[PDB]
């Protein structure tokens, strides 16, 4: 029983690590998507001006 | 109870004929916001060239003198991407892409031959803790001049402008998607946050607790939210695609009006159109709300919500054939479709539509090439 | 002994469930990170074109 | 704002014992190995035990009356007393810092009882008002409810923020909206449920006499009804009690 409990504790630690990594990745994705949408808008605008 | 949805300029542009009175062209890259503060008789526009130009509401007529900006300011840097006049106060606010938010006192109280601008406050945000600013709304609740602003990382904050301290700080989940727009109740009792994945969260500003409101079926990108002047629990969302500007209730969370204006089958989701809408001005007026949407097709539409078949367009090209606006129920929603049978209109994507009035209400617009045109 | 054995069994089952969940979460995280990398590359290309 | 003073209100203070909601910790195998009596203890039985919650009013660290038990009630899956205890003390006889100890008990063996908890909640809270409504006290484990002042087993300490705001809502001090609060209240219910679930300690629910013979709208408030001459003399004209004592005696 003690061994099982210790294994659960380590699993929880790794879960916390994964959660922190997820948070960082989500911030990065937010920034990227912001840039992507802005770029698409500017692309369409420049194309219209060219035509 | 005493506060009103009516903005600075009441609606006297009941019916814009499409006439033009000014062609202010001073910006260089892209105008992306317009504000009007009739308390001081001024209005402002920012852009990506790093400038925030202030004009005059009485010189727009240009009937006698030439039309040019009264002031300028290009010291914030970056790419000024929003601004808001501070109600009941003689200063403005701006937020650059550097991640900087600053006030700018406008010397309107004095009226010398030299209009003046003078920075007052400033607040710089990190690039990994908070991120840049995506929105800004001001309301003078109680005796604290609250200036609520959002951030990319998803932490809506309120920066009191009297004691210079945080009033509240709501946190938003970024597992849904980035924030794109939000609106605040007319009496500061709830707010709606739209995302870039269709989610439209909601919040309870009295308890700072979260309340959900709805999603989107096509999981498209929301571009603009607003508060309806009649339904207390209504937010007018403008989803990308099919030139759509739908309306979603929150107590129940379902669609109740779709301003369909595209070729796709009403309420279709088979990716059929690239057009969208960004820019709106709703006004309840005399119990017959008028709604003007200028979008990415270089048109300025005028929807008469009282009678959908009496709506019309007030800008475009000379080769556009006349159209007809329908009114057909579709699975429990009024879907007002639109079907078709020297040009002064804008030649590129329009990014805003305001309406300031001094004697006869005018309409202001700005395209993605810097042009500005004050219709009548 | 019998009561302790029952408790042990319950704990073992819970641990197994949690371990499988952790493995799935890790795989999803790796996939998402790879997608982000590729997306940023494509964004750079689009910038050049613009 | 209407209220009745504690001095005038002459009835018996009543308290409802609700449900002890929580999880009860057990010992290891060696404990039962050394002391076999634990096997026949109440806690080591599969079904919920027939606990009974005593109650005694304290003041200044001094007991004020005898304790009151709970009438026997069988339990099958939960601890749900739902009983209206009657306390020996009355409202006009409660001092300002009166505090009600409440101890839970369980069988340990033939002719012995063992405390399974203990909680102590003040009666007259802040601003000198009798606590009403349905308060969920905390439960300190394996310690008899302590009555000393200050208590070593206190009952009640973003959950705190919502606790204050909810009160201001029903006292009229809040913005008025129907749907928004209809949903937010369920939100607070879920938040409180989660907070209770996370906490390791137990939590004994309890209710006061919010509804009585009089209108419920009233509230109880602590109350009671108490240069010719320069050098003070505070007993100038009174009875000489020592003189009377001597006169009566012989």
């Amino acid at each position: 029983r003690k061994i099982v409990a210790e294994n659960l504790e380590k699993v929880q630690a790794e879960a916390e690590r994964l959660d922190q990594e997820e948070a960082q990745y989500q911030r990065e994705y937010s920034e990227f998507k912001r840039q992507q949408l802005e770029l698409d808008d500017e692309l369409k605008s420049v194309e219209n001006q060219m035509r | 109870e005493n506060a009103e949805w009516e903005s600075k300029p009441p609606p006297p542009g009941w019916r814009p004929k499409g006439l033009l009175v000014a062609h202010l062209h001073e910006h260089k890259s892209a105008v992306n916001r317009i504000r009007v503060s009739d308390e001081h008789s001024l209005f402002a526009t920012c852009s990506n060239d790093g400038t925030v130009k202030i004009w005059n509401s009485q010189k727009m007529e240009g009937k006698t003198t030439t039309t040019r900006s009264i002031l300028t300011y290009s010291r914030i840097g970056g790419r000024v991407k929003t601004l808001t006049f501070c109600q009941g106060s003689h200063y403005l606010a701006i937020a650059s892409d550097n991640g900087a938010v600053q006030l700018l006192g406008i010397e309107a109280s004095k009226l010398p031959k030299s209009p003046k601008i003078h920075p007052l406050q400033s607040r710089i945000l990190d690039q990994k803790e908070d991120g840049c600013v995506v929105d800004m709304h001001h309301f003078n609740s109680g005796a604290q001049s609250v200036l609520a602003y959002a951030t990319v990382n998803g932490s809506l904050v309120g920066w009191d402008l009297r004691s210079s301290s945080n009033a509240w700080t709501l946190k938003h989940d970024l597992k849904s998607g980035l924030i794109t727009s939000f609106a605040v109740d007319i009496h500061q009792c709830w707010l709606c946050i739209g995302t870039s994945s269709g989610t439209m969260a909601c919040w309870d500003m009295r308890f700072q607790l979260p309340i959900s409101s709805h999603c989107h079926p096509s999981r498209a990108r929301i571009r603009r939210l607003s508060m309806h002047p009649l339904y207390q629990s209504w937010v007018i969302a403008a989803v990308q695609g099919n030139n759509e500007v739908s309306m979603w209730d929150m107590e129940t969370g379902d669609r109740r009006f779709t301003l369909w204006a595209s070729s796709a089958p009403p309420l279709s989701e088979l990716q059929p159109s690239p057009h969208s809408v960004h820019g709106i001005y709703c006004s309840p007026a005399d119990g017959n709300p008028i709604l003007l949407t200028a979008g990415s097709d270089m048109k300025i539409r005028f929807w008469d919500l009282a009678y959908p078949e009496r709506s019309y367009v007030v800008a475009g090209s000379t080769s556009s054939p006349s159209v007809s606006y329908y009114r057909k129920i579709i699975e429990g929603t009024e879907v007002v479709q639109e079907i078709q049978n020297l040009p002064v209109g804008h030649h590129d994507i329009i990014t805003d539509v305001a309406t300031f009035q001094t004697t006869q209400g005018f309409i202001v617009t700005a395209s993605r090439d810097g042009i500005v045109k004050v219709w009548k | 002994l019998e009561r302790q054995k029952k408790a042990l069994g319950r704990e073992v089952a819970l641990l197994h469930k949690q371990q499988i969940a952790l493995q799935d979460k890790g795989s999803a995280f790796s996939a998402e990170h790879l997608k982000l990398q590729l997306q940023k590359e494509s964004l750079n290309e689009l910038r050049k074109e613009c | 704002f209407h209220y009745i003073y504690s001095c005038d209100l002459d009835i018996n203070v009543q308290l409802k014992i609700g449900s002890l909601e929580g999880k009860r910790e057990q010992k290891s195998y060696k404990a039962v190995l050394e002391d076999p009596m634990l096997k026949f203890s109440g806690l080591y039985q599969e079904t919920c035990s027939d606990l009974y919650v005593t109650c005694q009013v304290f003041a200044e660290g001094k007991p004020l009356a005898l304790p009151v038990r709970t009438s026997y009630k069988a339990f099958s899956t939960r601890w749900n007393w739902n009983e209206w205890l009657k306390l020996p003390v009355k409202y006009p006889d409660l001092p300002r810092n009166a505090q009600v100890a409440l101890t839970i008990w369980d069988v340990y063996g033939p002719g012995k009882a063992v405390p399974v908890g203990g909680t102590t909640v003040s009666l007259f809270g802040k601003y000198g008002m009798f606590r009403q409504g349905m308060h969920d006290l905390k439960v300190w484990p394996n310690v008899e409810a302590d009555g000393s002042e200050p208590t070593k087993t206190p009952g009640r300490t973003q959950m705190s923020r919502l606790a204050k705001l909810t009160k201001a809502h029903r006292q009229g001090h809040m913005v008025k909206v129907d749907w928004l609060d209809r949903l937010t209240f369920r939100e607070i219910e879920m938040i409180n449920e989660s907070e209770k679930r996370s906490s390791n300690f137990m939590y004994l629910m309890v209710e006061f006499r919010c509804v009585k013979c009089d209108d419920k709208e009233y509230g109880i408030v602590y109350y009671e009804k108490d240069e010719l001459v320069k050098v003070p003399d505070p007993q100038m004209s009174m009875e000489n009690l020592v003189e009377s004592k001597h006169h009566k005696l012989a």
